[PDB]
């Protein structure tokens, strides 16, 4: 599917940065990042907080927060951007989200793509999704597939730098 | 003791930036940072600052975290960039102090013994002076009362060194008022003063009401100081002063009268000169 | 062929300008430098939010001065506080020299441009920018391979001659020949102007203080004496009323003298000082008992 | 019939055609004025 000129940010997801909260041991975070039946479930409650980190500032167009049709798919999704520190569940509900999204049943299907306000996400470095309920009100929710579609923002990697022209030891 | 804590413009413009950095995404209360600056005889100069990762919890009001290594390493960099700055205190934009201030101040006492916390009310833009500077004193309260930590107050004043002054003056360059004042701005300077004196007197009344209704503790000190201000009133009704006031009011009116006359004769002379001008050109047209 | 439309702006935040000016005056006898943190929001706008000083080193303002360990660590630590901006350019002062880039500066700029084709370079003369004027021109190397095409490769736009004209004290050091200026525009916003307005803001107490009458009476007496002598000339200047081409008389005696300029000009001062003083006097009589 | 004519002329088919037939039939633009401007262009952004 995907829109014209935009690519999935799977290659851009920093495995080091990503961390889920309430993820069950049997079905972990890595499961929901693969295009397989393997999924992620929340152990201690239906609330889940799945954060990701991108290698370089990326832009966001459409995330695909797919979920199982058993009713344990996500229902209400709160997205935050460029969080300086990891989030807390109690403080996550309080804080106002960048885009409060009410997933509809049509979205959870395998082919469903949910559109995000492209204006708000222009320099996202780390996005945290907060699943506040599942469709069936089941004890544990599930994210069948979840990835972000946008474009990469060219970032000036000062780590490389390196002189390209000139001779060393030259002053003003 | 620190007679003054002169906050330079750059700090309150980085704190504002610091508040925006976080509040924009991580909606949270006060943003805490470190305040660098050079010492003086007694007036602490605040010349720069930086942010320190600070997270707090409304529960128990002591589950916080002010990073040590970030504070240590940051200053490790800044003393490299500029060596006249030493850590001198902290800043938080939460308008009302917290229960966590004392404990955290003890921490910043580990980096500067005479640590002064400057509360910058970044959100408000009001009567003025968006900085409030506090110290830490532990005294026996002379007058037989429990001991405690408490934050004593230190006079705060906002000033500017030459370099920032040039930047600031241009930075406004669209709302700055004329330095001359002129009659228009001078009078507004007084409607502004009246509004304040009422506003300050109203804060005094509410507190006096609070102590009057018990909701607050009779300080027993600073309470009678307000009684000092209440005796320092002028008592203008005194005859010998009433005469002496009319003399100076009369002494000035004779100068505004002479000023008024000069401006009138000049006015008439300018109309006569102009009446000749258009009339002479009137005849000369023919 | 991409082109930096002259409409393209390097937005300088109210923070950066004070911090960039502060660094420049910090080491004014020598030359200081630091990296600027911002975002390339799009082609026609290079937004710089924060700047962090790169420590002064003996090299000067050159690629070598950019300590990779200092920059990699500082960036890492500013990312935690909530400023995940990218290195958008570099700035260096020019103790009184002007707003131009020397040969060595050009080589630096070419390096920064290597990482992103829009790394803007600024200057910031802390000695000339001493008053309301702030001499800070932004610059981006105009790659020498575009001599076949149009330099300053702009397109549809009309803000090229606005906000500035090519400064002569720079056009000589290589402009529109190797480095072109980019319009500099400051992103001051409310909640930042208000906090800067406190720099010289007075207070509630001010405006009710009655001056002091001893030097006020002396001042009133002083100005009235000076205006008196100015009336004597006003009488002589008018009572002369010499008509030998009076329109020419009014233009051969213009030296900022008697007739009016040293006249009521003082009346405004004399009358403003008294009215404000009197009004303060009566307000205090009402407010304070 | 006539209403079809009415529709044809209210929509603006006719006006443009007649307005087009006018300007094409009565066109007279002094190309000489452009030439002295095209040759006077210093190859600046005045090419637009
Ligand atoms: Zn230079």
């Amino acid at each position: 599917d995907i829109p014209k000129g935009y690519m999935d940010l799977m290659p851009f997801i920093n495995k080091a940065g990503c961390e889920c909260l309430n993820e069950s041991d049997e079905h972990g975070f890595d499961n929901c990042l693969r295009k397989d039946t393997t999924f992620l479930e929340s152990d201690c409650d239906e609330q889940l907080l799945i954060t990701v980190a991108f290698n370089q500032p990326v832009k966001l167009y459409s995330m695909k927060f797919q979920g199982p049709d058993n009713g344990q798919g996500p229902k209400y999704v709160k997205i935050f951007i460029n969080l300086p520190r990891s989030m807390d569940f109690e403080e996550a509900e309080r804080s106002e989200p960048t885009q409060a999204l009410e997933l509809t049943e049509d979205d959870i299907k395998e082919d469903g793509i949910v559109p995000l306000r492209y204006v708000k996400f222009q320099n996202v470095n780390s996005v945290t999704i907060f699943v506040q309920s599942n469709q069936g009100e089941e004890e544990t929710t599930r994210i069948s597939y979840f990835t972000f579609i946008g474009t990469p923002v060219q970032a000036t990697n000062m780590n490389d730098f390196k002189r390209v022209v000139g001779k060393k030891g030259e002053s003003h | 003791a620190v007679q003054k804590v002169v906050v330079h413009p750059l700090v309150l413009l980085s704190v504002v930036d610091h508040f925006n950095r976080i509040g924009k995404v991580g909606n949270q209360k006060r943003v805490v940072g470190v305040l660098l600056g050079s010492w003086q005889k007694k007036v602490l100069d605040v010349s720069n600052s930086f942010a320190v990762p600070f997270d707090e919890d409304d529960k128990d009001d002591s589950v916080w975290f002010l990073d040590h290594d970030y504070l240590e390493n940051m200053y490790g960099m800044f003393k490299k960039v500029n060596a006249r700055e030493r850590i001198v205190g902290w800043y938080h934009t939460g308008p009302k102090l917290h229960k966590n201030d004392i404990a955290i101040n003890e921490l910043m006492k580990r980096y500067c013994p005479n640590s002064v916390l400057v509360i910058i009310d970044v959100k408000p833009k009001d009567l003025g002076l968006p900085t409030e500077a506090y110290i830490s004193v532990e005294e026996v309260h002379d007058d037989g009362t429990p001991t405690s930590k408490t934050f004593e107050h230190v006079t705060s004043e906002i000033g500017a060194e030459e370099a920032e002054e040039v930047g600031v003056e241009h930075l406004l360059r669209d709302i700055k008022d004329t330095t001359v004042g002129t009659l228009s701005q001078r009078i507004t300077n007084q409607v502004h003063g009246l509004k304040g004196l009422n506003s300050k007197l109203l804060d005094i009344r509410s507190y006096l009401e609070k102590v009057a209704t018990g909701k607050l503790p009779i300080n027993h000190q600073i309470i009678y100081q307000l009684q000092d201000v209440f005796n320092l009133l002028p008592d203008v009704s005194l005859q010998e002063f009433v005469k002496a006031f009319y003399l100076k009011t009369n002494d000035q009116m004779v100068v505004v009268y002479l000023a008024s006359l000069i401006r009138s004769v000049v006015a008439l002379h300018n109309l006569i000169n102009n009446k000749i001008a258009n009339r002479d050109a009137e005849k000369k047209e023919g | 062929a991409p082109a930096v439309d002259t409409a393209e702006q390097v937005y300088i935040s109210s923070l950066a300008l004070l911090k960039m000016l502060k660094h420049g005056r910090a080491g004014v006898p020598m030359e200081v430098m630091g990296l600027m943190l911002g975002e390339f929001v799009d082609d026609y706008t290079v937004r710089v939010i924060d700047v962090f000083a790169m420590p002064q080193s003996g090299t000067g303002v050159s690629v070598e001065a950019v300590d990779p360990v200092f920059q990699a660590k500082m960036l890492d630590m500013l990312k935690q506080t909530g400023r995940p901006e990218m290195v958008v350019g570099w700035y260096h002062s020019h103790p009184g020299f002007g707003c131009w880039l020397s040969g060595v500066d050009i080589n630096t700029q070419q390096s920064f441009e290597a990482l992103s084709e829009r790394a803007v370079a600024v200057v910031v003369d802390p000695i000339q920018s001493v008053k309301g004027k702030v001499v800070i021109d932004a610059f981006r190397l105009i790659n020498a391979n575009m001599m076949v095409l149009g330099h300053e490769p702009r397109q549809t736009t009309s803000n090229l001659g606005h906000l500035n004209k090519p400064s002569i004290q720079a056009l000589i050091h290589g402009l529109n020949r190797h480095y072109y200026s980019i319009t500099i525009n400051y992103r001051k916003n409310e909640l930042e102007q208000k906090m800067l307005l406190n720099l010289h803001k007075k207070s509630w107490m001010e405006g009710l203080t009655l001056q002091d009458y001893s030097e006020h009476c002396k001042h009133n007496e002083s100005v009235v004496k000076e205006m008196l002598e100015l009336a004597k000339n006003y009488n002589k200047a008018v009572e002369e009323e010499d008509k030998m081409t009076p329109e020419q008389l009014a233009i051969k005696n213009v030296g900022k003298q008697d007739p009016k300029r040293h006249l009521e000009e003082h009346v405004d001062v004399l009358m403003t000082s008294n009215i404000v003083q009197c009004l303060a006097a009566m307000l205090d009589t009402v407010v304070f008992k | 019939d006539q209403t079809l004519k009415m529709i044809k002329i209210l929509s603006g088919e006719m006006a443009i055609e007649l307005h087009l037939q006018f300007l094409i039939r009565n066109n007279n633009t002094d190309l000489m004025i452009l030439k002295n401007t095209k040759d006077a262009v210093r190859n600046s952004v005045c090419h637009t």
